[PDB]
Protein backbone atom coordinates (compact mmCIF):
# COMPACT_ATOMS: atom_id res chain seq x y z
CA UNK A 1 0.00 0.00 0.00
CA UNK A 2 0.84 3.50 -0.49
CA UNK A 3 0.34 6.62 1.78
CA UNK A 4 -0.59 9.65 0.15
CA UNK A 5 -0.26 13.15 2.95
CA UNK A 6 -1.58 16.38 1.13
CA UNK A 7 0.28 18.89 3.19
CA UNK A 8 -1.93 22.52 3.85
CA UNK A 9 -0.96 25.35 5.10
CA UNK A 10 -3.80 24.71 7.73
CA UNK A 11 -5.12 21.35 8.11
CA UNK A 12 -3.16 17.97 7.27
CA UNK A 13 -4.74 15.39 5.28
CA UNK A 14 -3.20 12.02 5.10
CA UNK A 15 -4.06 8.35 4.37
CA UNK A 16 -4.04 5.66 2.58
CA UNK A 17 -3.94 5.14 -1.28
CA UNK A 18 -7.16 3.16 -2.35
CA UNK A 19 -8.90 5.15 -0.08
CA UNK A 20 -11.79 7.57 -1.08
CA UNK A 21 -11.18 9.67 1.99
CA UNK A 22 -8.22 10.93 4.01
CA UNK A 23 -8.26 8.70 7.54
CA UNK A 24 -6.17 11.48 9.35
CA UNK A 25 -6.68 15.24 9.62
CA UNK A 26 -5.03 17.23 11.90
CA UNK A 27 -4.35 21.48 12.48
CA UNK A 28 -0.58 21.53 10.88
CA UNK A 29 0.12 23.35 13.15
CA UNK A 30 3.19 23.02 15.68
CA UNK A 31 3.72 24.22 19.51
CA UNK A 32 6.78 25.46 21.16
CA UNK A 33 7.15 26.63 24.84
CA UNK A 34 6.72 30.76 24.53
CA UNK A 35 9.84 20.06 23.61
CA UNK A 36 7.52 20.33 20.87
CA UNK A 37 3.29 19.98 20.49
CA UNK A 38 2.19 18.74 17.34
CA UNK A 39 -1.76 19.40 15.65
CA UNK A 40 -4.60 19.06 18.17
CA UNK A 41 -2.57 18.88 20.97
CA UNK A 42 -0.66 21.91 20.00
CA UNK A 43 -4.42 23.93 19.14
CA UNK A 44 -5.64 22.66 22.53
CA UNK A 45 -2.30 23.81 24.51
CA UNK A 46 -2.82 27.38 23.21
CA UNK A 47 -3.07 29.23 26.52
CA UNK A 48 0.69 28.23 26.82
CA UNK A 49 2.34 27.79 23.64
CA UNK A 50 3.44 29.55 20.72
CA UNK A 51 2.01 28.07 17.79
CA UNK A 52 4.01 28.54 14.30
CA UNK A 53 2.51 27.35 10.72
CA UNK A 54 5.13 25.35 8.98
CA UNK A 55 3.78 26.05 5.99
CA UNK A 56 2.57 29.19 4.80
CA UNK A 57 0.33 29.32 1.71
CA UNK A 58 0.92 26.00 0.58
CA UNK A 59 4.92 26.68 0.54
CA UNK A 60 6.87 24.92 3.45
CA UNK A 61 9.00 27.31 5.53
CA UNK A 62 9.87 25.73 8.86
CA UNK A 63 11.83 22.36 7.53
CA UNK A 64 12.00 21.59 11.57
CA UNK A 65 8.57 21.97 12.48
CA UNK A 66 7.72 20.55 9.08
CA UNK A 67 9.56 16.99 10.20
CA UNK A 68 7.77 16.93 13.32
CA UNK A 69 4.40 17.03 10.89
CA UNK A 70 5.32 14.31 8.92
CA UNK A 71 6.83 12.91 12.40
CA UNK A 72 3.47 13.01 13.81
CA UNK A 73 1.25 12.15 10.74
CA UNK A 74 3.29 8.26 10.52
CA UNK A 75 3.45 7.73 14.25
CA UNK A 76 0.58 9.77 15.91
CA UNK A 77 -2.04 9.64 13.37
CA UNK A 78 -1.70 6.77 10.94
CA UNK A 79 0.97 4.53 12.85
CA UNK A 80 2.54 3.25 10.15
CA UNK A 81 6.46 2.67 9.74
CA UNK A 82 7.55 4.98 6.48
CA UNK A 83 10.06 2.92 6.02
CA UNK A 84 7.36 0.17 4.75
CA UNK A 85 5.51 2.68 2.10
CA UNK A 86 6.02 4.56 -0.99
CA UNK A 87 4.72 7.83 0.24
CA UNK A 88 3.35 10.65 -2.34
CA UNK A 89 3.49 14.16 -1.21
CA UNK A 90 1.68 17.43 -2.82
CA UNK A 91 3.34 21.02 -3.74
CA UNK A 92 1.46 24.16 -3.97
CA UNK A 93 1.70 26.06 -6.89
CA UNK A 94 5.04 27.60 -7.80
CA UNK A 95 6.88 26.03 -4.73
CA UNK A 96 10.67 26.69 -5.74
CA UNK A 97 12.80 24.06 -6.66
CA UNK A 98 15.14 24.15 -3.59
CA UNK A 99 12.06 23.79 -1.13
CA UNK A 100 11.29 20.33 -3.00
CA UNK A 101 14.55 18.69 -3.07
CA UNK A 102 14.38 19.03 0.79
CA UNK A 103 11.40 17.21 0.61
CA UNK A 104 12.56 14.43 -1.32
CA UNK A 105 15.88 14.61 1.06
CA UNK A 106 14.42 14.64 4.27
CA UNK A 107 11.80 11.50 2.69
CA UNK A 108 14.40 9.50 2.38
CA UNK A 109 17.54 10.26 4.89
CA UNK A 110 15.10 11.03 7.97
CA UNK A 111 11.98 8.88 7.48
CA UNK A 112 13.71 6.17 5.20
CA UNK A 113 10.93 5.99 2.85
CA UNK A 114 11.26 2.99 0.17
CA UNK A 115 9.58 5.46 -2.57
CA UNK A 116 8.46 8.36 -3.26
CA UNK A 117 6.88 11.26 -5.02
CA UNK A 118 5.76 14.75 -5.45
CA UNK A 119 2.26 16.05 -7.65
CA UNK A 120 1.15 19.22 -7.73
CA UNK A 121 -2.07 20.07 -5.91
CA UNK A 122 -4.00 22.38 -8.25
CA UNK A 123 -3.73 19.73 -11.41
CA UNK A 124 -4.53 16.74 -9.13
CA UNK A 125 -7.61 18.63 -8.59
CA UNK A 126 -8.54 19.25 -11.97
CA UNK A 127 -7.54 15.58 -13.51
CA UNK A 128 -9.98 14.60 -10.06
CA UNK A 129 -12.61 16.58 -12.04
CA UNK A 130 -11.89 14.85 -15.58
CA UNK A 131 -10.32 17.98 -17.11
CA UNK A 132 -6.41 18.50 -18.66
CA UNK A 133 -7.24 21.43 -18.99
CA UNK A 134 -8.79 24.54 -16.95
CA UNK A 135 -8.24 27.22 -14.36
CA UNK A 136 -8.50 25.72 -10.89
CA UNK A 137 -10.07 28.33 -7.67
CA UNK A 138 -7.68 26.66 -4.81
CA UNK A 139 -9.14 27.77 -1.85
CA UNK A 140 -8.12 25.98 1.16
CA UNK A 141 -7.20 27.24 4.81
CA UNK A 142 -4.65 30.21 4.52
CA UNK A 143 -4.68 30.97 1.12
CA UNK A 144 -6.25 31.14 -2.66
CA UNK A 145 -4.93 30.64 -5.63
CA UNK A 146 -6.14 30.84 -9.40
CA UNK A 147 -4.02 28.30 -11.43
CA UNK A 148 -4.29 28.03 -15.06
CA UNK A 149 -3.49 24.45 -16.20
CA UNK A 150 -3.35 23.89 -19.94
CA UNK A 151 -3.26 20.65 -21.37
CA UNK A 152 -1.97 19.04 -17.77
CA UNK A 153 0.78 21.88 -17.22
CA UNK A 154 0.36 25.02 -15.21
CA UNK A 155 1.15 28.14 -16.57
CA UNK A 156 3.36 29.36 -13.77
CA UNK A 157 3.15 33.23 -14.90
CA UNK A 158 -0.61 33.55 -14.87
CA UNK A 159 -0.86 32.15 -11.31
CA UNK A 160 -2.78 34.49 -9.09
CA UNK A 161 -2.71 34.44 -5.21
CA UNK A 162 -5.30 35.86 -2.97
CA UNK A 163 -3.70 36.18 1.09
CA UNK A 164 -7.27 35.24 2.33
CA UNK A 165 -8.91 31.83 3.10
CA UNK A 166 -10.67 29.84 5.56
CA UNK A 167 -8.80 30.56 8.43
CA UNK A 168 -9.77 34.35 7.94
CA UNK A 169 -13.25 33.58 7.25
CA UNK A 170 -13.25 31.79 10.91
CA UNK A 171 -12.07 34.91 12.46
CA UNK A 172 -13.98 37.11 10.59
CA UNK A 173 -17.03 34.73 11.58
CA UNK A 174 -15.56 35.02 15.13
CA UNK A 175 -15.81 38.86 15.46
CA UNK A 176 -19.18 39.26 14.24
CA UNK A 177 -20.65 37.03 16.31
CA UNK A 178 -19.47 38.46 18.92
CA UNK A 179 -20.91 41.73 17.52
CA UNK A 180 -24.20 39.92 18.38
CA UNK A 181 -23.05 39.37 22.06
CA UNK A 182 -21.34 35.91 22.18
CA UNK A 183 -17.95 34.99 23.51
CA UNK A 184 -15.19 32.13 22.01
CA UNK A 185 -12.50 31.79 23.97
CA UNK A 186 -11.68 28.71 25.40
CA UNK A 187 -11.12 26.06 22.63
CA UNK A 188 -14.50 24.43 22.48
CA UNK A 189 -15.89 27.59 22.23
CA UNK A 190 -13.87 28.48 18.65
CA UNK A 191 -14.26 25.28 17.58
CA UNK A 192 -18.36 25.88 17.20
CA UNK A 193 -17.36 29.01 15.80
CA UNK A 194 -15.70 27.07 12.80
CA UNK A 195 -18.74 24.72 13.09
CA UNK A 196 -21.25 27.24 12.44
CA UNK A 197 -19.06 28.36 9.64
CA UNK A 198 -18.97 25.16 7.86
CA UNK A 199 -22.69 24.17 8.71
CA UNK A 200 -24.77 27.55 7.90
CA UNK A 201 -22.98 29.65 6.43
CA UNK A 202 -23.21 30.67 2.44
CA UNK A 203 -22.42 32.80 -0.99
CA UNK A 204 -25.79 34.83 -1.31
CA UNK A 205 -26.27 35.22 -5.25
CA UNK A 206 -26.49 39.42 -4.94
CA UNK A 207 -25.61 40.67 -1.35
CA UNK A 208 -27.16 43.41 -1.05
CA UNK A 209 -30.86 42.31 -1.91
CA UNK A 210 -29.35 39.15 0.56
CA UNK A 211 -28.96 42.44 3.12
CA UNK A 212 -32.47 43.57 2.64
CA UNK A 213 -34.00 40.47 2.73
CA UNK A 214 -31.78 39.69 6.30
CA UNK A 215 -33.51 43.03 7.04
CA UNK A 216 -36.76 42.98 6.47
CA UNK A 217 -37.56 39.63 8.26
CA UNK A 218 -36.34 36.74 10.33
CA UNK A 219 -36.25 34.21 7.41
CA UNK A 220 -32.71 33.79 6.50
CA UNK A 221 -32.12 33.11 10.59
CA UNK A 222 -31.07 30.03 11.69
CA UNK A 223 -30.22 28.93 15.32
CA UNK A 224 -27.08 26.44 16.30
CA UNK A 225 -27.90 24.60 18.93
CA UNK A 226 -24.92 23.57 22.10
CA UNK A 227 -24.19 20.18 23.55
CA UNK A 228 -26.26 21.90 27.04
CA UNK A 229 -29.06 23.02 24.93
CA UNK A 230 -27.93 26.44 24.55
CA UNK A 231 -28.61 27.97 20.82
CA UNK A 232 -26.11 30.93 18.86
CA UNK A 233 -28.58 32.28 16.78
CA UNK A 234 -27.48 33.82 13.24
CA UNK A 235 -28.48 36.03 10.22
CA UNK A 236 -26.70 38.21 7.91
CA UNK A 237 -23.53 36.92 9.20
CA UNK A 238 -24.55 33.65 7.26
CA UNK A 239 -23.62 35.16 3.98
CA UNK A 240 -21.66 38.21 5.18
CA UNK A 241 -18.80 35.75 6.49
CA UNK A 242 -17.39 34.09 3.06
CA UNK A 243 -18.55 37.47 1.09
CA UNK A 244 -15.25 38.31 2.23
CA UNK A 245 -14.03 35.88 -0.47
CA UNK A 246 -15.86 38.43 -3.00
CA UNK A 247 -15.05 41.83 -1.09
CA UNK A 248 -11.84 41.25 0.54
CA UNK A 249 -12.36 44.40 1.75
CA UNK A 250 -14.83 43.49 5.15
CA UNK A 251 -11.36 42.52 6.43
CA UNK A 252 -9.30 45.49 5.75
CA UNK A 253 -7.57 43.29 2.73
CA UNK A 254 -7.37 45.67 -0.52
CA UNK A 255 -7.35 42.93 -2.93
CA UNK A 256 -9.69 41.60 -5.45
CA UNK A 257 -11.77 39.01 -4.84
CA UNK A 258 -11.85 36.29 -5.87
CA UNK A 259 -14.32 36.52 -9.06
CA UNK A 260 -11.60 39.39 -9.95
CA UNK A 261 -8.05 36.94 -9.42
CA UNK A 262 -10.20 34.27 -11.93
CA UNK A 263 -10.84 36.93 -14.32
CA UNK A 264 -7.17 38.74 -13.90
CA UNK A 265 -5.97 34.97 -14.17
CA UNK A 266 -7.67 33.85 -17.25
CA UNK A 267 -6.85 37.41 -19.18
CA UNK A 268 -3.15 36.72 -18.31
CA UNK A 269 -2.87 33.65 -20.90
CA UNK A 270 -2.72 33.90 -24.05
CA UNK A 271 -5.92 34.55 -26.23
CA UNK A 272 -5.82 30.69 -27.93
CA UNK A 273 -6.69 29.24 -24.73
CA UNK A 274 -8.78 31.74 -22.54
CA UNK A 275 -12.10 29.71 -24.60
CA UNK A 276 -11.22 26.98 -22.99
CA UNK A 277 -10.50 28.05 -18.94
CA UNK A 278 -13.67 30.04 -19.08
CA UNK A 279 -15.76 26.91 -19.79
CA UNK A 280 -13.73 25.21 -17.04
CA UNK A 281 -13.59 26.64 -13.61
CA UNK A 282 -12.82 23.83 -11.19
CA UNK A 283 -13.50 24.69 -7.65
CA UNK A 284 -10.76 22.78 -5.04
CA UNK A 285 -10.50 23.12 -1.08
CA UNK A 286 -12.60 23.33 1.99
CA UNK A 287 -13.38 26.72 1.68
CA UNK A 288 -15.14 26.62 -1.80
CA UNK A 289 -17.27 24.00 0.11
CA UNK A 290 -20.21 27.07 1.18
CA UNK A 291 -23.25 26.61 -0.32
CA UNK A 292 -23.99 29.09 -3.71
CA UNK A 293 -20.55 29.84 -4.02
CA UNK A 294 -20.56 28.53 -7.69
CA UNK A 295 -23.76 30.15 -8.95
CA UNK A 296 -22.49 33.21 -7.55
CA UNK A 297 -18.73 32.42 -9.70
CA UNK A 298 -20.92 32.29 -12.97
CA UNK A 299 -22.67 35.61 -12.33
CA UNK A 300 -19.94 37.04 -11.53
CA UNK A 301 -17.23 35.47 -14.22
CA UNK A 302 -20.47 36.17 -16.61
CA UNK A 303 -20.21 39.98 -15.67
CA UNK A 304 -16.66 40.01 -16.76
CA UNK A 305 -16.34 37.68 -19.30
CA UNK A 306 -16.54 39.10 -23.15
CA UNK A 307 -19.78 38.60 -24.74
CA UNK A 308 -20.43 34.94 -26.42
CA UNK A 309 -18.15 33.60 -24.16
CA UNK A 310 -19.44 30.50 -22.61
CA UNK A 311 -18.72 30.32 -18.84
CA UNK A 312 -18.90 27.45 -16.29
CA UNK A 313 -18.11 26.90 -12.79
CA UNK A 314 -17.66 23.42 -12.02
CA UNK A 315 -17.76 22.49 -8.24
CA UNK A 316 -17.33 18.60 -7.67
CA UNK A 317 -19.27 17.12 -4.32
CA UNK A 318 -15.89 15.55 -3.46
CA UNK A 319 -13.75 19.01 -3.19
CA UNK A 320 -13.08 19.47 0.70
CA UNK A 321 -10.57 16.56 -0.07
CA UNK A 322 -10.42 16.65 -3.83
CA UNK A 323 -6.51 16.78 -3.47
CA UNK A 324 -5.98 14.28 -1.82
CA UNK A 325 -9.04 11.78 -3.45
CA UNK A 326 -6.56 12.74 -6.28
CA UNK A 327 -3.41 11.63 -5.09
CA UNK A 328 -5.43 8.31 -3.84
CA UNK A 329 -5.86 7.78 -6.87
CA UNK A 330 -2.49 8.27 -8.32
CA UNK A 331 -0.62 5.98 -6.02
CA UNK A 332 -2.88 3.95 -6.59
CA UNK A 333 -2.66 2.93 -10.47
CA UNK A 334 -0.94 0.73 -11.79
CA UNK A 335 -0.11 3.00 -14.75
CA UNK A 336 1.55 5.30 -12.26
CA UNK A 337 4.07 2.51 -10.53
CA UNK A 338 6.77 3.89 -13.11
CA UNK A 339 7.73 7.29 -12.15
CA UNK A 340 8.03 6.36 -8.33
CA UNK A 341 11.34 7.51 -7.17
CA UNK A 342 12.97 4.46 -5.15
CA UNK A 343 15.47 4.94 -3.12
CA UNK A 344 18.44 3.52 -5.68
CA UNK A 345 17.88 6.30 -7.69
CA UNK A 346 18.33 9.08 -5.03
CA UNK A 347 21.43 7.32 -4.16
CA UNK A 348 22.53 7.54 -7.42
CA UNK A 349 21.15 11.23 -8.84
CA UNK A 350 20.71 13.00 -5.16
CA UNK A 351 17.92 14.97 -4.79
CA UNK A 352 17.79 16.86 -7.90
CA UNK A 353 16.50 13.51 -9.47
CA UNK A 354 12.62 15.10 -8.67
CA UNK A 355 12.59 17.09 -11.28
CA UNK A 356 12.95 14.95 -13.83
CA UNK B 1 -16.41 3.75 -34.77
CA UNK B 2 -13.14 4.81 -36.69
CA UNK B 3 -11.24 6.03 -33.78
CA UNK B 4 -9.56 4.01 -30.96
CA UNK B 5 -11.46 4.17 -27.49
CA UNK B 6 -10.15 3.25 -23.99
CA UNK B 7 -13.18 2.03 -22.19
CA UNK B 8 -12.11 2.81 -18.50
CA UNK B 9 -13.23 -0.17 -16.18
CA UNK B 10 -11.45 -0.41 -12.35
CA UNK B 11 -8.54 1.91 -12.89
CA UNK B 12 -7.75 0.19 -16.39
CA UNK B 13 -7.91 1.38 -20.06
CA UNK B 14 -9.24 -1.23 -21.67
CA UNK B 15 -9.59 -0.98 -25.94
CA UNK B 16 -13.06 -2.22 -27.02
CA UNK B 17 -13.08 -3.94 -30.20
CA UNK B 18 -16.14 -1.78 -31.04
CA UNK B 19 -16.64 1.36 -29.71
CA UNK B 20 -19.70 3.58 -30.33
CA UNK B 21 -22.07 2.85 -27.39
CA UNK B 22 -21.13 5.32 -24.36
CA UNK B 23 -22.46 4.30 -20.79
CA UNK B 24 -23.49 6.95 -18.56
CA UNK B 25 -21.82 5.72 -15.34
CA UNK B 26 -18.29 5.47 -17.34
CA UNK B 27 -15.41 7.22 -19.17
CA UNK B 28 -13.59 6.51 -22.22
CA UNK B 29 -10.65 7.84 -24.03
CA UNK B 30 -11.29 8.76 -27.95
CA UNK B 31 -7.62 8.83 -29.13
CA UNK B 32 -7.75 10.20 -32.83
CA UNK B 33 -4.50 10.99 -33.14
CA UNK B 34 -3.81 14.76 -33.10
CA UNK B 35 -7.44 15.13 -30.99
CA UNK B 36 -8.02 13.51 -28.13
CA UNK B 37 -11.12 13.07 -26.36
CA UNK B 38 -12.40 12.57 -22.48
CA UNK B 39 -15.81 11.46 -22.94
CA UNK B 40 -17.07 11.70 -18.95
CA UNK B 41 -20.24 10.08 -18.09
CA UNK B 42 -22.62 12.46 -15.45
CA UNK B 43 -22.81 9.42 -13.06
CA UNK B 44 -18.71 8.46 -13.31
CA UNK B 45 -16.75 8.30 -10.53
CA UNK B 46 -13.83 10.48 -9.53
CA UNK B 47 -11.10 7.25 -10.13
CA UNK B 48 -12.63 7.05 -13.49
CA UNK B 49 -12.91 10.75 -14.54
CA UNK B 50 -8.91 10.95 -13.22
CA UNK B 51 -7.57 8.34 -14.72
CA UNK B 52 -9.31 9.15 -18.22
CA UNK B 53 -7.62 12.77 -17.76
CA UNK B 54 -4.17 11.43 -16.55
CA UNK B 55 -3.81 8.87 -19.56
CA UNK B 56 -4.70 11.75 -21.68
CA UNK B 57 -1.43 14.28 -21.09
CA UNK B 58 0.43 10.89 -20.85
CA UNK B 59 -0.69 10.13 -24.64
CA UNK B 60 -0.59 13.87 -25.51
CA UNK B 61 3.09 14.17 -24.16
CA UNK B 62 3.81 10.41 -25.81
CA UNK B 63 3.18 12.55 -28.90
CA UNK B 64 5.40 15.51 -27.85
CA UNK B 65 2.48 17.74 -27.35
CA UNK B 66 1.08 18.12 -30.58
CA UNK B 67 -2.31 16.44 -29.93
CA UNK B 68 -5.47 18.16 -29.00
CA UNK B 69 -7.35 17.61 -25.97
CA UNK B 70 -11.14 18.06 -25.54
CA UNK B 71 -13.67 16.92 -22.81
CA UNK B 72 -17.03 15.70 -23.80
CA UNK B 73 -19.47 15.85 -21.44
CA UNK B 74 -21.75 12.82 -21.47
CA UNK B 75 -25.01 13.83 -22.89
CA UNK B 76 -23.98 16.58 -24.03
CA UNK B 77 -22.02 15.75 -27.27
CA UNK B 78 -21.32 17.60 -30.01
CA UNK B 79 -22.71 16.31 -33.33
CA UNK B 80 -18.85 16.24 -34.95
CA UNK B 81 -18.13 13.91 -31.92
CA UNK B 82 -21.14 11.49 -32.70
CA UNK B 83 -20.58 11.18 -36.41
CA UNK B 84 -16.89 9.74 -35.36
CA UNK B 85 -18.97 6.53 -34.70
CA UNK B 86 -21.16 4.05 -37.38
CA UNK B 87 -23.70 4.75 -34.73
CA UNK B 88 -23.51 6.66 -31.46
CA UNK B 89 -25.45 5.89 -28.45
CA UNK B 90 -25.65 6.09 -24.98
CA UNK B 91 -25.83 3.88 -22.32
CA UNK B 92 -26.32 3.18 -18.38
CA UNK B 93 -23.39 1.15 -17.91
CA UNK B 94 -21.29 1.49 -15.29
CA UNK B 95 -18.30 -0.40 -13.84
CA UNK B 96 -17.60 0.52 -9.94
CA UNK B 97 -14.39 2.71 -9.27
CA UNK B 98 -11.76 1.07 -7.09
CA UNK B 99 -11.47 3.22 -4.35
CA UNK B 100 -13.12 2.15 -1.19
CA UNK B 101 -14.63 2.90 1.90
CA UNK B 102 -12.55 2.81 4.57
CA UNK B 103 -12.84 0.64 7.14
CA UNK B 104 -12.01 0.08 11.26
CA UNK B 105 -11.53 -3.28 13.33
CA UNK B 106 -12.39 -2.59 17.04
CA UNK B 107 -8.34 -2.96 17.62
CA UNK B 108 -7.66 0.33 15.55
CA UNK B 109 -10.73 2.28 17.72
CA UNK B 110 -8.81 4.86 19.70
CA UNK B 111 -10.10 6.36 23.26
CA UNK B 112 -9.50 9.71 24.88
CA UNK B 113 -9.65 11.36 28.22
CA UNK B 114 -11.24 14.78 28.51
CA UNK B 115 -10.07 16.38 31.44
CA UNK B 116 -10.11 19.64 32.66
CA UNK B 117 -8.09 21.20 36.08
CA UNK B 118 -9.74 24.59 36.10
CA UNK B 119 -8.07 26.63 33.35
CA UNK B 120 -7.85 24.55 29.72
CA UNK B 121 -9.31 20.87 28.78
CA UNK B 122 -6.52 18.26 28.17
CA UNK B 123 -7.57 15.59 25.53
CA UNK B 124 -4.94 12.79 25.47
CA UNK B 125 -4.91 9.20 24.49
CA UNK B 126 -5.33 6.40 26.79
CA UNK B 127 -5.14 2.48 26.74
CA UNK B 128 -7.72 1.40 24.30
CA UNK B 129 -9.94 -0.60 27.07
CA UNK B 130 -12.85 -0.63 29.65
CA UNK B 131 -10.32 -0.45 32.57
CA UNK B 132 -9.28 3.28 31.52
CA UNK B 133 -12.72 4.60 31.53
CA UNK B 134 -12.08 6.78 34.35
CA UNK B 135 -15.65 8.34 36.54
CA UNK B 136 -14.14 11.20 37.38
CA UNK B 137 -13.62 12.78 33.32
CA UNK B 138 -15.37 12.24 29.80
CA UNK B 139 -13.64 9.62 27.28
CA UNK B 140 -14.31 10.05 23.54
CA UNK B 141 -14.10 6.61 21.78
CA UNK B 142 -13.44 7.26 18.05
CA UNK B 143 -14.81 3.98 16.35
CA UNK B 144 -14.51 5.28 13.23
CA UNK B 145 -18.09 5.36 12.06
CA UNK B 146 -19.29 6.09 15.32
CA UNK B 147 -18.24 8.15 18.09
CA UNK B 148 -18.90 7.64 21.68
CA UNK B 149 -18.85 10.21 24.73
CA UNK B 150 -18.72 8.40 27.79
CA UNK B 151 -19.97 10.67 30.63
CA UNK B 152 -18.41 9.68 34.31
CA UNK B 153 -20.86 9.66 36.66
CA UNK B 154 -18.38 12.76 38.27
CA UNK B 155 -16.89 14.33 35.74
CA UNK B 156 -17.65 18.46 35.16
CA UNK B 157 -20.40 19.97 33.15
CA UNK B 158 -17.75 21.41 31.27
CA UNK B 159 -16.29 18.53 30.02
CA UNK B 160 -19.18 16.86 28.70
CA UNK B 161 -19.53 20.19 27.10
CA UNK B 162 -16.18 20.34 25.58
CA UNK B 163 -16.17 16.66 25.00
CA UNK B 164 -19.71 16.57 23.27
CA UNK B 165 -18.30 19.05 20.37
CA UNK B 166 -15.00 17.83 19.80
CA UNK B 167 -16.89 14.65 18.93
CA UNK B 168 -18.84 17.11 16.27
CA UNK B 169 -15.66 18.24 14.88
CA UNK B 170 -14.86 14.32 14.50
CA UNK B 171 -18.11 14.64 12.29
CA UNK B 172 -17.00 17.47 10.24
CA UNK B 173 -13.62 15.80 9.34
CA UNK B 174 -15.10 12.68 8.41
CA UNK B 175 -16.80 11.83 5.08
CA UNK B 176 -20.16 10.39 5.48
CA UNK B 177 -22.32 10.57 8.10
CA UNK B 178 -20.75 9.60 11.46
CA UNK B 179 -23.53 8.74 14.91
CA UNK B 180 -22.56 10.51 18.04
CA UNK B 181 -23.74 8.92 20.95
CA UNK B 182 -23.83 10.66 24.31
CA UNK B 183 -23.53 7.47 26.99
CA UNK B 184 -24.35 7.83 30.53
CA UNK B 185 -22.03 5.80 32.87
CA UNK B 186 -24.03 2.90 33.96
CA UNK B 187 -26.04 2.86 31.35
CA UNK B 188 -24.28 2.49 28.05
CA UNK B 189 -25.63 -0.14 25.64
CA UNK B 190 -24.28 -3.69 24.78
CA UNK B 191 -23.09 -1.58 21.21
CA UNK B 192 -20.51 0.52 23.34
CA UNK B 193 -18.62 -2.23 24.77
CA UNK B 194 -18.01 -4.32 21.57
CA UNK B 195 -16.11 -1.43 20.06
CA UNK B 196 -13.51 -2.61 22.70
CA UNK B 197 -10.91 -5.52 21.12
N1 LIG C 1 -18.25 22.98 4.76
C1 LIG C 1 -17.29 23.93 4.82
N2 LIG C 1 -17.62 25.24 4.62
C2 LIG C 1 -16.69 26.22 4.66
N3 LIG C 1 -15.39 26.01 4.94
C3 LIG C 1 -14.94 24.78 5.17
C4 LIG C 1 -15.87 23.63 5.12
N4 LIG C 1 -15.13 22.54 5.41
C5 LIG C 1 -13.84 22.94 5.60
N5 LIG C 1 -13.73 24.28 5.43
C6 LIG C 1 -12.51 25.09 5.60
O1 LIG C 1 -11.47 24.71 4.72
C7 LIG C 1 -10.22 24.92 5.38
C8 LIG C 1 -9.31 23.72 5.15
O2 LIG C 1 -9.27 23.45 3.76
P1 LIG C 1 -7.97 22.82 3.05
O3 LIG C 1 -7.48 21.57 3.75
O4 LIG C 1 -8.31 22.71 1.58
O5 LIG C 1 -6.94 24.02 3.31
P2 LIG C 1 -5.35 23.78 3.46
O6 LIG C 1 -4.93 22.76 2.42
O7 LIG C 1 -5.09 23.46 4.93
O8 LIG C 1 -4.76 25.27 3.30
P3 LIG C 1 -4.20 25.95 1.95
O9 LIG C 1 -4.93 25.20 0.84
O10 LIG C 1 -4.59 27.40 2.09
O11 LIG C 1 -2.69 25.71 1.96
C9 LIG C 1 -10.50 25.16 6.86
O12 LIG C 1 -10.44 26.57 7.10
C10 LIG C 1 -11.95 24.79 6.99
O13 LIG C 1 -12.60 25.57 7.97
CA1 LIG D 1 -4.24 22.88 0.20
CA1 LIG E 1 -8.42 14.90 13.15
CA1 LIG F 1 -18.26 3.84 -13.49
CA1 LIG G 1 -1.22 19.19 -26.89
CA1 LIG H 1 -12.86 15.75 35.65
CA1 LIG I 1 -19.36 13.40 8.70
Amino acid sequence: TALVCDNGSGLVKAGFAGDDAPRAVFPSIVGRPRDSYVGDEAQSKRGILTLKYPIEHGIITNWDDMEKIWHHTFYNELRVAPEEHPTLLTEAPLNPKANREKMTQIMFETFNVPAMYVAIQAVLSLYASGRTTGIVLDSGDGVTHNVPIYEGYALPHAIMRLDLAGRDLTDYLMKILTERGYSFVTTAEREIVRDIKEKLCYVALDFENEMATAASSSSLEKSYELPDGQVITIGNERFRCPETLFQPSFIGMESAGIHETTYNSIMKCDIDIRKDLYANNVMSGGTTMYPGIADRMQKEITALAPSTMKIKIIAPPERKYSVWIGGSILASLSTFQQMWITKQEYDEAGPSIVHR
Amino acid sequence: REPTVYHIQKGRLVKMKDPGAFGRGDCYLVDAGMKIYLWIGPKSTVDEKFLTAATAVMSDQSREGKADIDRIDGGNEPAEFKALFDDFCLTDEDTEGILKKVQMETHEHRLWRVHREGDETFFAEVDLNKNSLKSDDVYLLDAWDDIWVWRGKDATAREKFDGNILARRYDAERVGVQEIEIIEEGQEPEEFFKSFP
